[PDB]
């Protein structure tokens, strides 16, 4: 089997930018595919036969090469764009895929909206309170999300998860989710989620006090 | 309309097999070769084999012979992989993709969606569902956030909708997370505008198929 | 000389290939 090497493994492109990427292989093919994929989702055609373009792909898309060296490169960068790209060969049998390159979209500063969210009446009802923090659309990625309980700084005790870019604005969405037993939940009056990004002004704090409201 | 239709998720014992299909339509199933390929996080899309239904006559890749046995079948065009003994190496997404024009070169022109397989001995759990109350806070706010915490279920995946899917717009449910407890946890949350709290009822409708549990929540707006 | 595609099996390429 023949191996496509691909890079860069990450190309970070602003909205307007003409970008590129390679595939090269460990022995000469006679064309090279590409297919576009984004998460949760099959991959699609892309481009065939080196400089084709598929279905419903824009002219902004394009691709050459020979021999072991290939590249694909996309004259304006767009949002919808995201995703890893796929090299692709035939010549050799077992057909091979390259690692793939993934490109992601550097828009404009954006600062999330946050909101807190205290635990269910019916989640205590079962000895557990799990308190969210949620961090709505923002970029760039790098976002300090520290809780505060009695106004004390916590830490290892909580998990993250992140959303992928969103294909039409290209920000991120993060949920911090604290857990922790009834019991010790309610040995604490405020509960508050810290938020530091570059996006907003100044460090912002949304909080509530247990059992409250 | 070619297209070509693979169920969503399997659930295997490890030491078991499963035979996975692929229903095709839009085009006679007997003139395309239809392929496998394999999908990891750590080792790629990696080509399994193929079959022509016309013939019966199948291409292995070296690495899957032992593994995999491709097989179609004429009169209901589908096309079938089944794998054998399957242990925690083989928990991937698997794809059937027929392809086409041996001209220039083939052609990967026609995918499935994918079939996700997760091998493991632990036994089903179903997801419990909270609501995430948007309280009134301190902050007037023009949007309100709500939300939907799936917790403590097994396996993925775990299907969040909003209001039998007439809520799409502003809605973003988050990746799983495996506990410590061996167990996932979801999140799935919406922006809406503030004056709609009172008019509007949110509900969030979570399935969990491998449990054969479909739970609906209303999540209860809290005058804080 | 064998093809990844299982309908060239019986091809004249592929038979001329064995034919090496």
């Amino acid at each position: 089997q023949i191996v496509l090497s691909q890079s860069p493994a990450i190309l970070s492109a602003s909205p307007g930018e003409k970008v590129t990427m390679t595939c090269r292989a460990s022995s000469s093919v006679s064309y090279i595919h590409w297919f576009q994929q984004k998460p949760g989702s099959s991959p699609k055609p892309w481009i065939y036969a080196t400089s084709n373009l598929a279905s419903g792909v824009p002219v902004r898309f394009s691709g050459s090469g020979s021999g072991t060296s290939y590249s694909l490169t996309i004259s304006r960068v767009e949002a919808e764009d995201a995703a890893t790209y796929y090299c692709q060969q035939w010549t050799s049998n077992p057909p091979t895929f390259g690692g793939g390159t993934k490109l992601e979209i550097k828009r404009t500063v954006a600062a999330p909206s946050v909101f807190i969210f205290p635990p269910s009446d019916e989640q205590l009802k079962s000895g557990t309170a799990s308190v969210v923090c949620l961090l709505n659309n923002f970029y760039p990625r790098e976002a300090k999300v520290q809780w505060k309980v009695d106004n004390a700084l916590q830490s290892g005790n909580s998990q993250e998860s992140v959303t992928e870019q969103d294909s039409k604005d290209s920000t991120y969405s993060l949920s911090s989710t604290l857990t922790l037993s009834k019991a010790d939940y309610e040995k604490h009056k405020v509960y508050a989620c810290e938020v530091t990004h570059q996006g907003l002004s100044s460090p912002v704090t949304k909080s509530f006090n247990r059992g409250e409201c | 309309q070619v297209q070509l239709q693979q169920p969503g998720a399997e659930l295997v014992k490890p030491g078991a097999s499963v035979k996975m299909s692929c229903k095709a339509s839009g085009y006679t199933f007997t003139s395309y070769n239809m392929h496998w390929v394999k999908q990891t996080p750590g080792r790629g899309l990696e080509w399994i084999g193929a079959i022509y239904p016309g013939n019966g006559d199948t291409s292995y890749n070296q690495k899957f012979k032992g593994k995999a046995t491709l097989t179609a079948d004429k009169s209901s065009s589908t096309a079938y992989m089944q794998l054998s003994s399957l242990t925690s190496e083989d928990s991937a997404v698997y794809y059937c993709a027929r392809s086409t024009y041996y001209g220039g070169d083939w052609y990967f022109n026609v995918w499935g969606a994918g079939t996700t397989v997760t091998v493991s001995a632990a036994s089903t759990k179903g997801p419990s569902v909270f609501p995430l109350a948007p309280s009134s806070k301190s902050t007037s706010g023009g949007t309100a956030a709500l939300g939907c915490l799936v917790k403590d279920y097994f396996p993925e995946p775990v299907t969040v909708s909003w209001n039998s899917g007439a809520l799409t717009s502003g809605v973003h449910t988050f990746p799983a997370v495996l506990q410590s407890s061996g167990l996932y946890s979801l999140s799935s949350v919406v922006t809406v505008p503030s004056s709609s709290l009172g008019t509007q009822t949110y509900i969030c409708n979570v399935n969990h198929k491998p449990s054969n549990t479909k739970v609906d929540k209303k999540v209860e707006p809290k005058s804080c | 000389c064998e093809p990844a595609n299982p309908s060239e099996k019986n091809s004249p390429s592929t038979q001329y290939c064995y034919s090496i």
